[PDB]
C-alpha cells in the first residue's frame, strides 16, 4: 500500500490500512454468526430428502412462496409515501455493494 | 448443465416444485439455481463462505467498475478529457448511452430480435436487467462526463487521469450522500437511523468495511417494493401512449427498449411520479417477479421470493430466530408469540404450518413479514441488519466524503447542495422534478418543481 494516496484505488485495496483487502473486490462475505449447512460446512438445508432441521422438514422455497407471498396483482396497495424512485435507488445501491459469483452453465 | 436439467449435482442446487403448484405442473420439473461460487472450492477444512465480486464500500463502483481490466475498457482513451466511453451508434436526443457489451450468449439480443440492440457495459454486470436500473447507469455516466467537461474548463492544464478521479470522487461522494442524507432515513424511520446512523464523527480504522453474508439476503426486502409495470411518461406526466405501462416480464434485459422507444427520461418521470409498492403482510410481492421473472429469456419463468429462499439456504445462513438474537430482539417460540411479534395471528399461523419453528423461518420471509417500523418500510430486524451494514460502510471507510482530507471544506459545503432531482435536471431532457425528498413525493403536480429552483453544484472550490 502507498503510504500517501489521494484517489480509491478500483479494487478497494489500501482502504483499509492495517487489513488493506477489507472492502476490496473478489473476496469472501464477512460472517455475522456462524453458517448453518445440513453437515455443517457444506450442504445447504434442502439438499437431501429427509433431512430435517432443528427437528423440522425443510418447506420447499417455491411452497412457502406460494403460500405466504403469492397475492393477487389487483390488491396492490400504492405507496402514497414513496416513489418507484425509493425501489431504483434501492437496486442501483445494492449494485454498488455486492454480487456474489456464480459458475457458468 | 444447471439451465437445463433438473439434475441435483454440484453445482447445480434446483428448486422442487410442489404438488397443485399454480403454474409449474410436472414435479419432475424445476426452477433453475446454480450454487454461489465456494471462497475454497473443495475444502474438507473450512465451512463453505461465498465471495463479493464488488467493492463493499459506496464508491460508485457500478459505474467504474471494480477490476482494473474492466475500469480501463471503461474509459475513453482516444483522448485527455478524463471521460468514460459513450455508445458509438446510438445517442437519446443528442444524449450519452452506454456502450454495448460484446458478450457470448446475450439476453439483450433474445427480447427482440429485429431491434438487434445487445446489453449495455457498465461498471456492474446487471446494468440491462431492466431499464428503470439502465436509465440510472446511464444517469450517473452523463453525470461523470458533465463534471470531467466542467472540470477541464476551470483547470485547462489537468491530464486525463486527473480529470477521471476527480469525477470518479465527486461522482462516488454524490452517491454517498443520497444514500445517507435522503435514502437510507425513508427505508429504517427515525428511530432506527438514530439507533444504527448516529452522526458521523470520522474515519475508525477498527471498523470492518465488508458485507456481511446476511445482508446480501436481507437487503433483498427492496422486492417488496415492485410494481408490476414499467411506467412512461412525456413531458405533461401523463401516460406516453401506446405502451405507457409495460409488463415487467417483458422488460427483463430489454435494453432495444431504452434504444429504440424514447431514451431514459419517459422512464426517469415513470420513477418520480409512480407510487412504489407498498409491502403489507398479505401483498408481499408481485408475480410480474414470483412467476415470470426472466420469461423472456430463460427455459422457465423464475420466482424470485423463492430464489432468495434458496439462496439463504446456499449460504448457510441461520433462520429467523437466531438473527433475532444476534440483533437482541425476543425470539418468539410458538404460534402465539410468533403471532404477537408479527401482530398477525393468521399469517403466523401460514408460516408455522410451512416451517414447523419460528427457529427455521428463512432471514428474508422472516424479514419481510414483520410489521414496517413508524416512517420506515422494514421491520425491526431487517432494520438492524441493514442499519449496521451501511454503519460499517460509513464509518470504515478511510474515503467516506466528511472524513477529513478527502475533500476541502468548501467542496464539503458545495457537495451538500447536491441532490438527485438536480443530477436528472442536468443530465436529461426533464424540466420539471421531484421536490425533495425524492423518495417520498410521488404525485404530479402535487409534489413537483421547476428546474431552475433547484441549486446546482458550483465547482468553483475545484479550482487550481
Ligand atoms: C472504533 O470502532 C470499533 C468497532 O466498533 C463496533 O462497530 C462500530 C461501527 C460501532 O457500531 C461500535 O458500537 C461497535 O462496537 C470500536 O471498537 C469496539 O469497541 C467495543 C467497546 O469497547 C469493543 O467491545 C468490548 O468487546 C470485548 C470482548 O471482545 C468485551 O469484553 C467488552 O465487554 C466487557 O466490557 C464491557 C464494558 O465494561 C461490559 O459492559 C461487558 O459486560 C463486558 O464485561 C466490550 O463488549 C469491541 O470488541 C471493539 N471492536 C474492535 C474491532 O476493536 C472502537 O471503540 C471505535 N473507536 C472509536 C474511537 O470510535
Ligand atoms: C428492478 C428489478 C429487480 C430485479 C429484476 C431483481 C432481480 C434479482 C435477482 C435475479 C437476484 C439474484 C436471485 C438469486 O439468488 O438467484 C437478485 C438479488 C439481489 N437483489 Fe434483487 N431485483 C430487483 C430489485 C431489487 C431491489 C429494489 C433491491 C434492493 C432495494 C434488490 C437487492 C438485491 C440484492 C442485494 C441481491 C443480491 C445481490 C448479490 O449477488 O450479492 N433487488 N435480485
Ligand atoms: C471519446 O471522446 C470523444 C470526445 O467526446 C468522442 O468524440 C468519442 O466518441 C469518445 N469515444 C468513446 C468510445 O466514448
Ligand atoms: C421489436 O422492436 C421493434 C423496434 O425495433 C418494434 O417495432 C417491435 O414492436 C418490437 N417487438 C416486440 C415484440 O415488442
Ligand atoms: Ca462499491
Ligand atoms: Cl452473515
Ligand atoms: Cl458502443
Ligand atoms: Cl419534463
Amino acid at each position: 500500500c502507498p503510504e500517501q494516496d489521494k484517489y480509491r484505488t478500483i479494487t478497494g485495496m489500501c482502504n483499509n490500512r492495517r487489513s488493506p483487502t477489507l472492502g476490496a473486490s473478489n473476496r469472501a462475505f464477512v460472517r455475522w454468526l456462524p453458517a448453518e449447512y445440513e453437515d455443517g460446512f457444506s450442504l445447504p438445508y434442502g439438499w437431501t430428502p429427509g433431512v430435517k432441521r432443528n427437528g423440522f422438514p425443510v418447506a420447499l422455497a417455491r411452497a412457502v412462496s406460494n403460500e405466504i407471498v403469492r397475492f393477487p396483482t389487483d390488491q396492490l396497495t400504492p405507496d402514497q409515501e414513496r416513489s418507484l424512485m425509493f425501489m431504483q435507488w434501492g437496486q442501483l445501491l445494492d449494485h454498488d455493494l455486492d454480487f456474489t459469483p456464480e459458475p457458468a452453465a | 448443465n444447471c439451465e437445463t436439467s433438473c439434475v441435483q449435482q454440484p453445482p447445480c442446487f434446483p428448486l422442487k416444485i410442489p404438488p397443485n403448484d399454480p403454474r409449474i405442473k410436472n414435479q419432475a420439473d424445476c426452477i433453475p439455481f446454480f450454487r454461489s461460487c465456494p471462497a475454497c472450492p473443495g475444502s474438507n477444512i473450512t465451512i463453505r463462505n461465498q465471495i463479493n465480486a464488488l467493492t463493499s464500500f459506496v464508491d460508485a463502483s457500478m459505474v467504474y467498475g471494480s477490476e482494473e481490466p474492466l475500469a480501463r475498457n471503461l474509459r475513453n482513451m482516444s483522448n485527455q478529457l478524463g471521460l468514460l466511453a459513450v455508445n458509438q451508434r446510438f445517442q437519446d436526443n443528442g444524449r450519452a448511452l452506454l456502450p454495448f457489451d460484446n458478450l457470448h450468449d446475450d439476453p439483450c439480443l433474445l427480447t427482440n430480435r429485429s431491434a438487434r440492440i445487445p446489453c449495455f457495459l457498465a461498471g456492474d454486470t446487471r446494468s440491462s436487467e431492466m431499464p428503470e436500473l439502465t436509465s440510472m447507469h446511464t444517469l450517473l455516466l452523463r453525470e461523470h462526463n458533465r463534471l470531467a467537461t466542467e472540470l477541464k474548463s476551470l483547470n485547462p492544464r489537468w491530464d486525463g487521469e486527473r480529470l477521471y478521479q476527480e469525477a470518479r470522487k465527486i461522482v462516488g461522494a454524490m452517491v454517498q450522500i443520497i444514500t445517507y442524507r435522503d435514502y437510507l432515513p425513508l427505508v429504517l424511520g427515525p428511530t432506527a437511523m438514530r439507533k444504527y446512523l448516529p452522526t458521523y464523527r470520522s474515519y475508525n480504522d477498527s471498523v470492518d468495511p465488508r458485507i456481511a453474508n446476511v445482508f446480501t439476503n436481507a437487503f433483498r426486502y427492496g422486492h417488496t417494493l415492485i410494481q408490476p409495470f414499467m411506467f412512461r411518461l412525456d413531458n405533461r406526466y401523463q401516460p406516453m401512449e401506446p405502451n405507457p405501462r409495460v409488463p415487467l416480464s417483458r422488460v427483463f434485459f430489454a435494453s432495444w427498449r431504452v434504444v429504440l422507444e424514447g431514451g431514459i427520461d419517459p422512464i426517469l418521470r415513470g420513477l418520480m411520479a409512480t407510487p412504489a409498492k407498498l409491502n403489507r403482510q398479505n401483498q408481499i410481492a408481485v408475480d410480474e417477479i414470483r412467476e415470470r421473472l426472466f420469461e423472456q429469456v430463460m427455459r422457465i419463468g423464475l420466482d424470485l421470493p423463492a430464489l432468495n429462499m434458496q439462496r439463504s439456504r446456499d449460504h448457510g445462513l441461520p433462520g429467523y430466530n437466531a438473527w433475532r438474537r444476534f440483533c437482541g430482539l425476543p425470539q418468539p417460540e410458538t404460534v402465539g408469540q410468533l403471532g404477537t411479534v408479527l401482530r398477525n395471528l393468521k399469517l403466523a399461523r401460514k408460516l408455522m404450518e410451512q416451517y414447523g419453528t419460528p427457529n427455521n423461518i428463512d432471514i428474508w420471509m422472516g424479514g419481510v413479514s414483520e410489521p414496517l417500523k413508524r416512517k420506515g418500510r422494514v421491520g425491526p430486524l431487517l432494520a438492524c441488519i441493514i442499519g449496521t451494514q451501511f454503519r460499517k460502510l460509513r464509518d470504515g471507510d478511510r474515503f467516506w466524503w466528511e472524513n477529513e482530507g478527502v475533500f476541502s471544506m468548501q467542496q464539503r459545503q458545495a457537495l451538500a447542495q447536491i441532490s438527485l432531482p438536480r443530477i436528472i435536471c442536468d443530465n436529461t431532457g426533464i424540466t420539471t422534478v421531484s421536490k425533495n425528498n425524492i423518495f417520498m413525493s410521488n404525485s404530479y403536480p402535487r409534489d413537483f418543481v421547476n428546474c431552475s429552483t433547484l441549486p446546482a453544484l458550483n465547482l468553483a472550490s475545484w479550482r487550481e
